[PDB]
């Protein structure tokens, strides 16, 4: 409607109309709410709206209206406070203070408008940040006197002091300059004795449970910084550890306060302070035992029921026990009168450890790892926790989570990512430690747990899985002899389960467990060839099974076993007619008949691993020859049928066959590295012409069908050919040892194939993979092919820049690969850039600065690195025309661009390397490493002086609310510190604080 | 049975993409910075009846902050979201949680590490611990992969309804009507249909 | 839940899109099990498909015999077809649906099952 009326400030505001807009926003709906929101924003952002704050806070019937009004004062206080005339300041102060006392003397407002008082308290604190204590020296002494007058004022001042403590110590770092935070930190420290006094009396005196909670909430923030004396030389620890643990209204905040206490490093030579650290632990554990739960309570059941504040308190308890014991358990390990206290606390953690709540489990597991590592090195300690650890052995074995390798899941046994992965690794680490602490007890549990799977006593998928994963995880902890017996007595026992469970679902389950275990015990397989052979053969059988999960895992296991047992497949073992590699290669086609292509490739990759163990070149190159028989035959047939009739590649089934051929080569080359060259030479020349062939088909299709053709299966299939080919070459060159063959055999036939085709193709048909391949080539060979690097630059530089220099989103994969390529070139073959024409070298600089302003960190970090290595490359040239022409033409471009990203609040993630770049630039001038004048100002003037003038003028126009003195001091301190990075960073960070407010103090830049 | 849900976090983290994914099922690849707040109703069907969230999807960019903490008043639950591929987004979680619990002192809050689908993950799992001392629930999620995308709401619904065994349940499937095509525009619903045929489906390299 | 009195003729995992005619884009509607349900009282066959973890309906309409499965320019494993009465989100709207499967074989089997259902409804 006409909700917009409140925008017109020539009127004087209709408070009733404001409150309707507000109500229509918060309580409203649909479009009316969507229009009220936009009107309120415009109202809030009007620079004059703060003059209406007074009258909204006097006349309004709506709390939300007063809230937003205070939102408008907050923004004035934080950002333009020092601009106001002094009269308006003391005006706003008295108004804000007056309202707070006004709302805290009306007992009904104090209860019902908690948010609006809290927001006022915060607003008052913003004033203190600007005025206290230099102008308001009597704020605190008044505040403590004012607290006797009323009970509502007393607990509200506990809120103001909590907030003040957070704003000074907990959050000053990013929001204040170092000098100002130092200032308010000291100002509070000097006046804390008074504050603590009021805080201790209120606690001891006892009173309203609300005032008590508020005082404790306030105490929690003091404990982050106040000196130890206030905690240990008063009686407050006995208050927190006894009185306040009993009432459930103060119990939550008390446990937190006591967790913060526990997280201090006491002067660990003071037997009187050690006494008290033990005492408040003793008291707190007694209060839990008598007022909440005994140690035997089933905390899993409690947590699952989630009555009231149970889950929160149990989390809070877990945080308290783990924090404390991790720091102070040594206090309890010696005195025998404290032994029961030590164990009861740990038995609580045992009970906490079987709650079903992942993020809590991870909390206690972090502690257990801390404990077991200690018990594994510290002499004479583990015997204390013998009882605890046997319990823990059980908790972890019964809650093992699925490892990466296992690829079958229940939904229905079908085929969780990194959150589970990390958790499993953390359980394994504790369980390994626990196994080393008592290896008999671990086996006893595992064997008997497995003995009861045979019986069916508690057979289930969950039970057999966790047990199978625990067993696999402890590989490497037992003796080889006990392992042997143990391993043998986990497989056979596992076979008499598949033998007797039936119906696919049950057998894919045991199949995944048996596979995980055997794949985890390679040392056993190495010494028992006859069993190893039986496994690989059965693995080959699993590759023929209808269940897709089993199939996929059999391949992952095969390659897993092989990577550890390569050498037992390369030799002719006893009992055998030949090396087993030869038997595997022979039946390659039958073994892999039912596998999907990408599993077939994994199979070939495994054989490549084995082959690479044969040291005799003649034997290996024959092995490689044999392995590649199938795809080579298919390659010869498909090249002779591409030779004549270049129409044969229109067939989509032929496209897929070619692709799978190249991927098989990619897969074997992955594992064989430099040993793959003979096979690459066999296909290189035909492959690169196939690459030329396919390139034309794609170009033809785009012309004949339009850009949409790139989305079609036909063309996408042909682009896969080009990509897999580049990936093969990139793969080999990255691992090659014989670089002279790379340069003289591969590189130029490669460049001729891919470069012109990339430069002359439509953008939507260019392959970013081309760039990635070239990056690898330059990295490994660039120093031997200066003309090749030049050609690569001419081929890809300008055209791909035009792709990415219109926005920040189009062609994301080219964007990243692009600056990857400019980085390596600038690092390895800088000469290629000196050969650029002046027009192209300016585009290069433009391209680098373009990288700065990316928010994508792949591009942003590379860009900054390029700029840094570029400067370094120029300076190594010394005093030479190009270096002088560089500085004159581009020194200030980089400085001003670096400053832009440092100050624009949109490139925070890169602050460190932007600071590093700007510091080097400035240190060039203040080291006189720039021998030409940087200007076009009188004669003889030093570059150090001109830089000062340039920067002072630059910042003044980009930040006109800064005073001349602020900019004068900032640059002075910034240039003095251009060899001290951390101080340098601190000065820039002080600057970024001051450009968000008016009235910044120039002396703050002398903090160093 | 409707609750207010505030959704805070740094810009680019995926707040609105996550909500849109629940409203329509779509995945939006374009980043169009939210301006102030977008309010959306969102309903889930549980075994304890329907539950409705009024999701106040807040803006992350400071230059578009709007009323800022003004959006938090009378909230009954909240999600804080960061970006596991951007360390600084996790660095600021203590700042979003700061302004959120000064206005809402006692509400269930979920902490979400979005974008776990990206493989070059920067914020490592073992380093995510802010939720411990502050009694927040934490989940790895990905609005693009749908990984754990259900869980923030399921947890919150369990905390507001007060039932730990609350579960999502299948809607009733009304019997679809019998409608014949309109021959007046049937000659024109090849226009609207050819366009669709010639516009390639997104993400043809996914598994589905 | 309202599928007591229905038989499952076919089930397949699939992703379903809807075409926004204004913005020229395909937008995902849901991913889950696509079911062909034959009502045991009326013998009419419907498509009903729910999302994976929320189980919300993202498609519910008769497999009308008027409908025709067309291919998409960029996929060999999807079909496009017009739909004039779909009550997934409430009131019977009209849509242009694309549904993609995990393989070309799944798509072809779907097309077979789709018009087998069409003849059943033609009765
Ligand atoms: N790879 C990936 N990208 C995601 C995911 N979720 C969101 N995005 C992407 O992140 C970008 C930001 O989108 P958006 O949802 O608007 O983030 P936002 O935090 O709401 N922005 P703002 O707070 O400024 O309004 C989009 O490009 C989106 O595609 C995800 O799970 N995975
Ligand atoms: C279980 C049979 C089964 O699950 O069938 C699936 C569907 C393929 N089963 C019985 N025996 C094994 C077995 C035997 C082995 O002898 C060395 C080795 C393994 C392996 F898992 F380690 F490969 C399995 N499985
Ligand atoms: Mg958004």
């Amino acid at each position: 409607g006409s909700m917009e009326g409140i925008l017109d400030f020539s009127n004087d505001l209709d408070i009733a109309l404001l409150d309707q807009v507000v109500s229509t926003f918060y309580q409203g709906s649909g479009v009316q709410q969507k229009q009220a929101q936009e009107i309120l924003t415009k109202f809030q952002d009007n620079p004059d709206a703060w003059q209406k704050a007074d009258q909204i806070l006097q006349f309004s019937t709506n709390p939300q209206s007063k809230f937003i009004a205070l939102s408008i004062l907050d923004k004035l206080i934080t950002r333009k406070w020092k601009l106001l005339p002094n009269d308006h300041r003391i005006g706003i102060r008295n108004f804000v203070v007056g309202m707070i006392i006004s709302m805290c003397q009306d007992d009904e407002v104090f209860k019902t408008q908690k948010n609006l008082i809290n927001k006022s308290d915060l607003t008052l604190v913003q004033i203190l940040k600007q005025e206290w204590p230099q102008n308001w020296p009597e704020f605190i002494p008044e505040l403590i006197g004012s607290s006797s007058s009323s009970v509502n004022v007393c607990e509200n001042n506990m809120i103001v002091l909590k907030l003040l403590s957070e704003e000074v110590f907990d959050f000053s770092a990013e929001q204040m300059t170092q000098a100002k935070a130092l200032h308010l930190k000291n100002s509070m420290s000097k006046e804390f004795e008074q504050i603590f006094k009021l805080c201790f009396q209120v606690l001891e005196q006892g009173s309203s449970s609300s005032l008590i909670v508020a005082t404790l909430e306030s105490l929690l923030r003091y404990l982050h910084w106040i000196p130890y004396r206030y905690i240990y030389e008063t009686n407050i620890l006995e208050l927190l550890s006894t009185k306040f643990m009993t009432s459930p209204d103060t119990r939550a905040i008390t446990l937190k306060c006591l967790t913060e206490v526990s997280n201090l490093k006491i002067p660990q030579d003071n037997d009187l302070i050690k006494r008290q650290t033990v005492l408040f632990f003793q008291n707190t554990l007694q209060q839990i035992a008598t007022s909440v739960m005994p140690v035997t309570a089933d905390l899993k059941a409690t947590y699952a029921n989630a009555n009231g504040n149970d889950q929160s308190f149990l989390q809070d308890l877990a945080m308290f026990l783990t924090t404390y014991l991790a720091r102070n358990r040594a206090l309890l390990e010696s005195d025998e009168s404290l032994r029961e206290l030590l164990l009861n606390a740990h038995q609580y953690l045992i009970q906490l450890s079987k709650i079903e709540e992942r993020e809590l489990f991870k909390t206690t597991l972090d502690y257990w790892h801390n404990l077991v590592a200690d018990l594994f090195y510290e002499p004479l300690k583990k015997h204390i926790y013998e009882e605890i650890c046997s319990q823990l052995r059980l908790v972890i074995i019964e809650n093992m989570v699925r490892p990466e390798e296992v690829l079958v899941v229940e939904n229905e046994i079908v085929r969780k990512e990194s959150d589970t992965i990390q958790l499993y690794k953390s359980e394994r680490e504790v369980l390994v430690y626990l196994t080393h602490l008592n290896v008999i007890d671990t086996e006893e549990i595992m064997i008997s747990k497995l003995a009861r799977q045979i019986d069916g006593s508690e057979w289930s998928w969950h039970n057999i899985n966790t047990l199978s994963w625990a067993i696999g995880s402890i590989s490497g902890t037992m003796s080889e002899d006990t392992e042997k017996r143990f391993v043998v007595t986990v497989i056979k026992d596992l076979l008499g389960l598949c033998e007797q469970k039936r119906g696919k679902d049950n057998k894919a389950v045991v199949a995944s467990d048996i596979m995980y275990v055997v794949g985890q015990y390679p040392r056993f397989l190495k010494a028992h060839w006859n069993f190893l052979r039986t496994v690989i053969l059965k693995l080959f059988e699993f590759m023929h099974e209808t269940h897709e999960g089993v199939q996929d895992m059999a391949c992952d296991t095969f390659i897993k076993i092989v990577q550890k047992c390569k050498y037992h497949f390369v030799i002719q073992q006893p009992r055998e007619s030949e090396p087993f590699i030869q038997t595997i290669i022979r039946d390659i086609q039958k073994t892999t008949a039912d596998l999907q292509p990408q599993q077939v490739h994994t199979f070939y990759k495994a054989c490549g691993i084995i082959i690479s163990e044969e040291r005799s070149v003649a034997e290996r190159n024959r092995l490689l020859s044999d392995l590649m028989q199938l795809p080579n035959m298919a390659w010869d047939t498909i090249v002779e049928q591409s030779t004549a009739n270049p129409t044969l590649l229109l067939d989509s089934e032929t496209v897929k066959i070619i692709a799978n051929i190249i991927k098989t080569n990619v897969a074997v080359c992955t594992s064989m590295g430099a040993d793959f060259y003979p096979q690459l030479g066999h296909i290189y020349y035909n492959m690169l012409q196939l690459y030329r062939a396919v390139s034309s088909m794609i170009s033809a299709q785009v012309a004949a069908e339009g850009l949409i053709a790139t989305k079609t299966p036909k063309v996408r299939g042909l682009r896969t050919i080009k990509k897999e080919i580049l990936k093969l070459v990139e793969t080999y060159i990255s691992k090659a040892r014989n670089l002279d063959d790379v340069v003289k055999v591969l590189v130029e036939p490669l460049l001729n194939a891919v470069l012109e085709d990339y430069m002359n193709n439509v953008p939507d048909a260019r392959d970013a993979e081309v760039l990635n391949c070239m990056t690898t080539v330059v990295e490994k060979v660039g120093h031997m092919i200066p003309q090749g690097v030049i050609l690569i630059l001419q081929s890809v530089f300008e055209c791909t820049l035009d792709m990415i220099n219109k926005d920040f989103t189009e062609y994301p994969e080219h964007r990243v690969e692009f600056y990857k390529l400019l980085k390596v070139i600038n690092e390895k073959s800088f000469a290629a850039f000196l050969e650029l024409p002046p027009a192209a070298f300016k585009l290069f600089v433009d391209a680098i600065c373009w990288a700065f302003k990316h928010n994508n960190r792949d591009v942003e970090v590379n860009g900054l690195q390029i700029a840094l290595d570029l400067v370094k490359n120029i300076e190594r040239m010394g005093n030479v025309p190009f270096a002088n022409e560089f500085h004159k033409n581009y020194f200030f471009i980089f400085v001003s661009e670096t400053f832009f990203v440092l100050t624009d609040s949109d490139h925070k993630s890169g602050f460190s390397k932007q600071a590093l770049l700007l510091m080097k630039l400035i240190s060039l001038v203040y080291d006189n490493k720039i021998s030409v004048p940087l200007y076009q100002v009188p004669q003889g003037t030093s570059n150090q002086v001109y830089l000062s003038q340039y920067l002072a003028n630059m910042l003044s126009n980009a930040f006109p609310h800064l005073t001349s003195e602020q900019i004068a001091s900032f640059l002075s301190a910034l240039t003095k510190q251009c060899k001290d990075l951390v101080v340098f960073k601190g000065t820039l960070r002080d600057f970024l604080v001051q450009i968000k407010e008016v009235g910044g103090d120039p002396t703050d830049y002398l903090f160093a | 049975v409707q609750f207010k849900l505030v959704l805070v976090g740094d810009g680019g983290t995926g707040k609105t993409t996550f909500v849109k994914r629940h409203l329509t099922g779509e995945f939006e690849k374009k980043y169009v910075a939210t301006l102030g707040v977008e309010v959306h109703p969102l309903v889930f069907h549980t075994n304890r009846g329907p539950i409705k969230f009024n999701v106040w999807d807040t803006a992350g960019q400071e230059k578009f902050g709007g009323l800022r903490d003004g959006y938090y008043i009378q909230a009954q639950c909240a999600i804080i979201m960061f970006d596991v591929t951007s360390r600084v987004t996790y660095k600021n979680v203590p700042n979003w949680h700061r302004d959120l619990v000064r206005v809402c002192e006692n509400i269930p809050i979920v902490l979400c590490g979005n974008k776990v689908d990206i493989k070059d993950r920067k914020v490592k799992a073992k380093s995510i611990v802010f939720h411990r001392k502050k009694n927040l629930q934490y989940y790895d999620i990905s609005a693009k992969s749908n990984y754990n995308f259900e869980k923030p709401f399921l947890w919150l619904a369990r905390k507001l309804i007060g039932d730990p065994n609350l579960e999502f349940v299948a809607m009733p499937a009304l019997a679809p009507p019998e409608v014949v095509m309109d021959p007046a525009l049937a000659a024109q619903y090849e226009h609207d249909l050819e366009v669709a045929q010639t516009t390639a489906l997104p993400d043809e390299d996914d598994d589905l | 839940t309202m599928e007591e009195d229905e038989e499952v003729l076919y089930k397949v995992r699939a992703k379903l899109f809807r075409f926004d005619a204004d913005a020229k884009e395909w937008k995902e509607r849901g991913t889950g099990d696509c079911k062909f349900l034959k009502n045991k009282k009326t013998n009419k066959v419907r498509i009903l498909m729910r999302r994976d973890k929320t189980l919300k309906i993202c498609a519910n309409h008769i497999i009308a015999p008027e409908y025709t499965l067309k291919p998409n320019v960029g996929s060999d494993r999807s079909w496009v077809y017009a739909c004039t009465a779909d009550i997934a989100e409430g009131e019977a709207e009209a849509f242009t649906f694309a549904i993609r499967f995990g393989s070309k074989e799944n798509a072809d089997k779907f097309k077979e099952e789709f018009e087998k259902a069409q003849e059943i409804n033609k009765k």
